[PDB]
């Protein structure tokens, strides 16, 4: 009966799709290990076990003494708990059945798993704007969208594999809410709101961008109550349900982030009730009332709206979101947050690569929800128009995108297949008609085809590679693996003792404090810009000089990165200029010049050409200790370095301060221990 | 599946829902009826292969019994 | 003049109102004179503590908010959008959100 | 405004800022590069190669065109399917819709095959 | 243990027979009577 065959036919489809969303993401761990990658996720690993060994109020409590010696770290005050709480009730469902999987087993697998609940979210959800027939679309495009995927492969375990869902999830709740006008599915919006709260900082964007909804529905006229029960509840709710998180505090009340939330629940208070009177008197009875009433209630708003800021007591814009509102803040303001290349702008190379089809099919969604426009319809508009210009002012929010831009796409496919189809229904010019309608379809399946060729090699070339190993080929086309990483975090872990103190740049903060278990200075969480600048300062500084804060901080060892030998791009001396800038930016540093290190020319090289300042440094000391005599290559002198090209300038001096502990078998990390002060009072000179 | 978390009824859904399961019902009986006419021409092709008319004839009351009562149930 | 058009209002409210509508009509004046109040005394003795405070004030927004909502899913006058909800849902409905907000405000009172 | 009015102002803002608009405004690239030729004369560049994240001002613009034409050409065909619409210009309208779907689709992924050599290789 | 390449292949299957399969379904949404009564 049909009804039989079009269930069978949902349910085949999307059983695909999630099969296919969950499979396409193994890639890293087929050609490696299932291993967490990159920096972030470590700490996430971390707090994780954490979490499923000392149980909650342990984990909420929790005050970690081996970060940011020696001010520590609140951990539970300082972070978004979701995460770690979904691994560990999987953790504990699973072990409940004594299905006795290891933790890192979880989080490494945790991503694909909500990676695919998503695609059923989305079919749910664009199933709620058009039909059926379009929700597959939607699916089977965000099943594969690369964009999605970039930041979703197993063992990329961070809050951006959740946060998308919990977004989704509450778009979803959302639109049915508005659609139906219901408290059920107001309260079950602000349970799935408070739920994204506890679990990605970009919860701003849901409480921005549902206030902006509603305010077009005003503008329109077509604000009706069904949007004042929705709205209201959901404020409510998901205001004190937000305010819980103690990361998030009293945020929601205290800072103009929130603010435009609490205008539009004023100003729906005030349509609502000028509805009402407007309703009541009779016109000549009204008008009197009505431009009085306004004549007082919008001047005490348009007072109050002042002296909340003037007064400063509502807390202005974070630096950050206002970074997101003007792009040239942070590269002036905070060089912690330029630094880091994932805040670059978006270039249309970037669009094409993570998108291709969808960048052609999107004008045609909107297209659709401009044709016939709803209540519901201007809301994912509205999305779409924001998320459009926000991944335009920086990459990492592409994420925000790609759910919406498969939204669209499929709406539009959708359109596109349904009307052509309708001029095939010969089954129960017009031989020119049907020809037309044969070439539009056979277009769309090859558009369809290639948008899958497209996404599967960009998910294996580009988006697959770890960051805790580096890989080449032999020139048999054998993959050479360089491990020094892990060799030098394991030296460090057995052979040093367990109270040392170890100074690295903040990059490699989780890692040291993941796989080495050792105290470290400075962190990847940027905290304390003044701790940064100190070690900043101490690297850049004279060996003289540095010695003082080493011996100030207490530092027992130190360890750099150096690519010299195997042409490691990223390697410290590239980061040197950064930790210049940042170690000369605190007031304590302005005998750090970053113009003292290049030469009269402007430039910076380590030749012999090079400042006399940067030939004495310490990182430079530090990095081509011994160097100077390795023939670095056949056809080039002893001293050639793979990554500069050049023949270093300094090649014979000897450390005073510092002797060489270990360095890695291709030199990759290098760590040297700060001597102990001299037995004689003797000078070190 | 059996649970229901209703309150109100809607007398309309319900005519909607029994009115499908009858109308199940009758295509079934009408597939039968089909059926009866398949049987019925088998007994034909068997009343050639046997010139026996005895069968026929006992396919033709079987017939306007059991289409007749099908029939029947249909218009209640 | 102003008192004349309130009369003119009243007369009216008064006339052409169920009851079970002026039972909300006074359960919601009861919930604005205690935020009101609540709100004139943080402004007199001051903000601490802030926790405490903004519980009970969010409290009484909240609880007057639902009874709104309620107020206007019963109210014939609407049938013909709320389509599908009977004022017993309705009811069941404030009592669900009610209860969330009277778990959280109980998380955040302290 | 009417829906069609701002949804004209809306594609207008895709062109812009899908060609990286925000890119050109803050890292400032010109429009074209140029590189020696052997003979040491400098031969102008489109394309910056290699850099995915790295973009000229006019290359955008090029690609954001090649956007909005496949993006208008459903809208053309849509448009087109109208009964009232006299036949000779409906066959048109299947024409012109049909051939901005595909050139500009292929022409983007031309210029995607010259932005990475190695891309789908 | 399965390769790389074997799953790619195997993922690009999935994907042509989802987006045939979709192009399906329009085909059977679009002769029901029931959708257009």
């Amino acid at each position: 009966s049909y009804e039989k065959q079009d269930t069978l036919l949902k349910l085949l489809i999307l059983s695909m799709a999630a099969v296919l969303s969950f499979s396409t993401r193994l890639f890293a761990v087929l050609r490696f290990e299932s291993v967490i990658h990159e920096f972030d996720p470590y700490f996430n690993y971390r707090t994780t076990r954490f979490l499923a060994e000392e149980g909650f109020y342990k984990f909420h409590n929790w005050f970690d003494d081996r970060a940011w010696y020696p001010l520590g770290r609140i951990i539970g005050g300082t972070i978004y708990p979701g995460l770690m709480i979904t691994s560990a009730a999987i953790y504990h469902v699973l072990h409940f059945f004594h299905i006795t999987i290891d933790i890192r087993n979880v989080c490494v697998f945790l991503a694909p798993l909500f990676s695919s609940f998503t695609t059923i979210v989305t079919y749910h959800l664009t199933k709620e704007l058009k039909d059926a027939g379009a929700g597959l679309l939607a699916a089977a495009m965000i099943a594969v969208v690369p964009g999605y995927i970039s930041r979703s492969v197993a063992g990329s375990y961070d809050n951006e594999g959740i946060a998308i869902f919990c977004m989704l999830l509450t778009y979803y709740m959302w639109i049915k809410a508005v659609k139906t006008g219901s408290i059920c599915w107001a309260a079950k919006c602000a349970l799935a709101y408070f739920y994204m709260v506890s679990s990605w900082g970009g919860y701003v964007f849901l409480i921005n961008l549902i206030p902006l909804h509603v305010l077009v529905l005003m503008l329109t006229g077509r604000f009706s109550h069904r949007i004042y029960v929705a709205y209201c509840t959901v404020y409510c709710l998901g205001t004190i349900l937000s305010m819980q998180i103690s990361f998030v505090g009293f945020q929601p009340v205290l800072s103009s982030e929130h603010m435009a939330a609490f205008g539009v629940f004023g100003l729906c208070q005030i349509h609502a009730f000028v509805d009402y009177l407007r309703s009541k008197l009779n016109p000549q009875q009204f008008e009197v009332l009505f431009r009085s009433v306004i004549s007082l209630v919008g001047f005490v708003l348009l007072t109050v709206g002042a002296l909340l800021m003037l007064t400063g007591k509502i807390s202005p814009w974070t630096g950050r979101f206002y970074s997101l509102l003007d792009p040239s803040y942070a590269k002036n303001n905070i060089p912690i947050i330029a630094s880091v290349s994932e805040h670059q702008p978006t270039t249309w190379s970037s669009y094409y690569f993570d998108l291709q089809l969808l960048v052609f099919m999107f004008p045609v969604g909107l297209y659709y929800c401009f044709s016939n426009l709803s209540d519901a319809r201007i809301f994912i508009i509205m999305y779409g128009v924001t998320s459009m210009y926000f991944s335009a002012v920086m990459v990492r929010l592409m994420l925000v995108l790609a759910p919406v831009m498969c939204i669209l796409s499929g709406i539009g496919v959708s359109q596109v297949l349904s009307t052509y189809m309708k001029n095939l229904d010969i089954s129960r010019t017009y031989p020119i008609k049907n020809e037309v309608a044969s070439g539009m379809i056979l277009v769309m399946a090859f558009f369809l085809i290639t948008y899958t060729f497209h996404s599967t090699w960009v998910t294996s070339e580009a988006y697959s590679s770890p960051s805790i190993v580096l890989s080449a080929r032999g020139g048999d086309g054998s993959r050479i693996i360089f491990d020094d990483f892990r060799e030098a975090y394991y030296w460090l872990r057995h052979n040093t003792p367990e109270d040392a103190k170890v100074m690295s740049w903040w990059d490699y903060g989780y890692q040291i404090t993941a796989m080495a278990n050792r105290t470290i200075l400075v962190d990847n969480n940027t905290w304390n810009n003044t701790h940064i600048s100190r070690v900043g300062q101490a690297m850049a500084s004279t060996e003289e000089k540095a010695y003082e804060i080493m011996r100030e901080l207490d530092v027992s060892y130190v360890l750099v990165i150096f690519g010299g030998l195997t042409g490691y791009s990223s390697d410290d001396i590239n980061k040197f200029l950064w930790m210049v800038r940042i170690g000369g930016s605190t007031d304590t540093g302005k005998h750090i010049k970053e113009n003292d290190y290049y030469t009269p020319t402007g430039e910076f090289r380590v030749d012999r050409e090079g400042s006399p300042v940067l030939l004495n440094c310490l990182m430079y000391k530090m990095c081509y200790y011994r160097f100077g005599q390795v023939y670095t290559e056949a056809k080039r002198p002893p001293g050639f370095d793979r990554v500069r090209n050049a023949e270093i300038g300094n090649k014979d001096f000897e450390l005073d301060v510092l002797e060489e502990a270990y360095t890695t078998e291709h030199w990759l990390v290098r760590i040297y221990k700060v001597k102990d002060l001299d037995n004689r009072g003797l000078s070190r000179t | 599946v059996r649970l229901d978390f209703s309150i109100t009824k809607d007398p309309a859904a319900e005519a909607r829902m029994k009115v499908a399961c009858i109308t199940e019902q009758v295509l079934t009986l009408v597939n039968k009826r089909i059926g009866l006419y398949r049987h019925f021409d088998e007994t034909v092709n068997r009343y050639k292969q046997s010139r026996d008319i005895s069968t026929l004839n006992s396919g033709k009351k079987s017939l306007e019994t059991e289409h007749k009562a099908l029939t029947s149930e249909i218009a209640l | 003049s102003v008192v004349s058009v309130i009369s003119r209002f009243l007369e009216e409210y008064l006339s052409s109102t169920p009851q079970r509508l002026k039972l909300l009509d006074a359960y919601l004046l009861y919930i604005l004179l205690t935020g009101a109040l609540q709100f004139g005394y943080c402004l007199l003795v001051g903000t601490f503590p802030f926790n405490s405070f903004l519980s009970g004030f969010i409290s009484c927004v909240g609880s007057f908010i639902l009874a709104v909502c309620l107020r206007i899913q019963i109210n014939p006058q609407n049938k013909a959008d709320f389509q599908g909800i009977s004022p017993e849902r309705a009811f069941a409905d404030f009592l669900f959100a009610s209860t969330i907000l009277h778990l959280v405000v109980m998380n955040f009172v302290g | 405004p009417s829906a069609m009015t701002v949804y004209a102002l809306v594609v207008v803002s895709y062109f812009l800022i899908t060609g990286g608009i925000i890119y050109d405004v803050i890292v400032e690239p010109p429009s074209v590069g140029s590189m020696t030729d052997e003979h040491g004369h400098q031969r102008p560049v489109a394309f910056l190669a290699y850099r995915v994240n790295g973009q000229y001002i006019m290359e955008g613009l090029a690609s954001s065109f090649l956007f909005t034409m496949g993006g208008l050409g459903f809208i053309i065909l849509d448009r087109s399917n109208a009964p009232n619409i006299p036949k000779l210009n409906r066959f048109l309208l299947l024409f012109i819709g049909f051939v901005c779907v595909l050139l500009s689709f292929f022409m983007a992924r031309v210029f995607m095959r010259m932005k990475l050599p190695g891309y789908l290789m | 243990m399965i390769t790389d390449v074997q799953l790619a292949i195997f993922a690009n299957m999935l994907g042509v027979s989802l987006f045939l399969l979709v192009v399906l379904y329009h085909y059977v949404a679009v002769n029901n009577p029931k959708k257009q009564e």
